[PDB]
């Protein structure tokens, strides 16, 4: 899997992969 | 949240996995 900063859509693209149909929470509010 | 482990710092896979459903 890649070493890297993963953000904004590149982050939302990564969990689309890896949840596949478990689908996913996307929660940025710091 | 994720932005800061995963976009400010690196996640792993099993780190990313945390945010599935
Ligand atoms: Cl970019
Ligand atoms: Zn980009």
């Amino acid at each position: 899997f890649v070493n890297q900063h993963l953000c904004g859509s590149h982050l939302v693209e990564a969990l689309y992969l890896v949840c596949g149909e478990r689908g996913f929470f996307y929660t940025p509010k710091t | 949240g994720i932005v800061e482990q995963c976009c400010t710092s690196i996640c792993s896979l099993y780190q990313l996995e945390n945010y599935c459903n």
